[PDB]
């Protein structure tokens, strides 16, 4: 459960992510398959080579997603319920991938947003990323 | 289990990292993040805040502490499970800490180390600052 | 998050525990603290031996509190504001323990109400302790 | 490990157990409670529903394997490492399946346990239980 505190936080540092949003999602992407390769089996499909244009696709619709879900802090069961249905019911991710992919997440904007990225912030976004994580890994 | 070309790339970020600095920020930060850690450091008094908690000089003198021993962890990679030895005794018979607080703070310190070197901090560097930090948690935890 | 069969599930098995709230909860501890004794240690005040009323008088007060919980499905960050602040904020209780209450819970479930333990309502009964615990060990 | 008295008393347990349902009803509750399970089943057809999941017989005839595999620690119980580690193998290499998933198996089947014993299977029969199926799960996850 997020803190008021926690909500201003996250729409503070996720604000700055901007024209950055494919950039960043990308990143962490790569992140997450370089540094947890077992993550790359939900993906037999992609070219996962480094500045992959499919990487680059996803981790803006990735990143677009958690602007929606920013957008929509007070109800993200209701704003994500296709992204839950497609995680829960149709891929079935393990839940522990969303805590690789929210750590990626995590690194990729302390090395790109050092100003924002005080540890006050850095709990709020641990927050909303594993309440979100929790969203779409539940069929509700 | 560290390939040449990963054990290469720790070594020389590692050898540019503030050895003063860094393993407090780790620590105040699993204590802010982690806020259930704070019930192992007691000791400490004021971890109230964000900023009681990264400006007390009890965290930052034992994170220094912490991060002497990850230190000595990539200086011996091949044989983390005896360099780690004593202290995997440790925190699971007198302090009773957790495993999966062992991970969160591994994880915290890849934060931090991403935090001070940005673009440098790239993601073949992560990768093998993950599988060092899996390395220390699970030797840590071998108790 | 819980789906509206979840909600359905939890309220009419946990209708089933009645009179013996007191007692499962009292058993579930006592099976929590023998299965995995470092949850001890946030209990140094309590009688600890089998047979405690200590013990028997606290498990009353979890169950009846997983009671309003239930009560107030839709509404339990609302209606366990007390609860969040002393385990997250006061007793600052690691959440690794509260999975294993849950556990706890749903093996004396089992061992006591086996016609009731379907396995669509052991996975509802999952769902909605794993609901209480987050909002037990969140600070908002 | 276990205490002469754990021991005889899980032993007492296991041997009651039945071998045709126990372990199918613990992998069939592992589907339906934790649906992501179902990822690395494919194979078994249909599992959309919690009655098609616990009546599938190849969930059935393949849970009475994994029962077969945690009688088989009960009987290696002073060296699972070396039991598991072809096991540990295919679910690590092959099957890529999270080991904090093999805890949630240990522990439906403490459930399935506590569902068909009811009140014979008491608090210190289930501590000892849990001994058991942390040991076989850190078995699995050596490798
Ligand atoms: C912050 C957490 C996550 C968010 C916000 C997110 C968001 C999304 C979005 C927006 C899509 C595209 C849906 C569409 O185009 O209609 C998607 C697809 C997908 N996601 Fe995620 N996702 C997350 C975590 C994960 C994780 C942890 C995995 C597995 C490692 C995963 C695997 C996939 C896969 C396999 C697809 C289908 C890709 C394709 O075929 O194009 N996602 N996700
Ligand atoms: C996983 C990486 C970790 C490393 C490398 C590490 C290392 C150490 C070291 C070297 C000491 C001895 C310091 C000294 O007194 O000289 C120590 C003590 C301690 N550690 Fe850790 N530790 C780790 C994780 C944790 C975690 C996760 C906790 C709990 C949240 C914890 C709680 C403690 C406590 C309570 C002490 C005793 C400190 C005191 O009061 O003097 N540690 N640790
Ligand atoms: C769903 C799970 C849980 C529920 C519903 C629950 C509920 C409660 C309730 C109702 C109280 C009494 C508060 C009052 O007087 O108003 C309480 C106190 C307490 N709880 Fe929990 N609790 C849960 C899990 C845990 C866990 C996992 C632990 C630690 C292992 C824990 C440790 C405590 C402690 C130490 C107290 C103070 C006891 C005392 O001083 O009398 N609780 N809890
Ligand atoms: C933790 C206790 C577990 C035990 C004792 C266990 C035991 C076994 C055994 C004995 C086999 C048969 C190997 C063979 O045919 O040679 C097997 C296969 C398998 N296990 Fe497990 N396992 C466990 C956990 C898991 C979990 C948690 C999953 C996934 C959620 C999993 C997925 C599989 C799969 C996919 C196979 C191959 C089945 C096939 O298609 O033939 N196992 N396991």
């Amino acid at each position: 459960v997020l803190s008021p505190a926690d909500k201003t936080n996250v729409k503070a540092a996720w604000g700055k992510v901007g024209a950055h949003a494919g950039e960043y999602g990308a990143e962490a992407l790569e992140r997450m398959f370089l540094s947890f390769p077992t993550t790359k089996t939900y993906f037999p499909h992609f070219d996962l080579s480094h500045g992959s244009a499919q990487v680059k696709g996803h981790g803006k619709k990735v990143a677009d997603a958690l602007t929606n879900a920013v957008a929509h802090v007070d109800d993200m069961p209701n704003a994500l319920s296709a992204l839950s249905d497609l995680h829960a019911h149709k891929l079935r991710v393990d839940p522990v991938n969303f805590k690789l992919l929210s750590h990626c997440l995590l690194v990729t904007l302390a090395a790109h947003l050092p100003a924002e990225f005080t540890p006050a912030v850095h709990a709020s976004l641990d927050k909303f990323l594993a309440s979100v994580s929790t969203v779409l890994t539940s069929k509700y | 289990h560290l390939t040449p070309e990963e054990k290469s790339a720790v070594t020389a970020l590692w050898g540019k990292v503030n050895v003063d600095e860094v393993g407090g920020e780790a620590l105040g930060r699993l204590l802010v993040v982690y806020p259930w850690t704070q019930r192992f450091f007691e000791s400490f008094g004021d971890l109230s805040t964000p900023d009681a908690v990264m400006g007390n000089p009890k965290v930052k003198a034992h994170g220094k502490k912490v991060l002497g021993a990850f230190s000595d962890g990539l200086a011996h990679l091949d044989n983390l499970k005896g360099t780690f030895a004593t202290l995997s005794e440790l925190h699971c018979d007198k302090l009773h800490v957790d495993p999966e607080n062992f991970r969160l703070l591994g994880n915290v310190l890849v934060c931090v180390l991403a935090h001070h070197f940005g673009k440098e901090f790239t993601p073949p560097v992560q990768a093998a600052y993950q599988k060092v930090v899996a390395g220390v948690a699970n030797a840590l935890a071998h108790k």
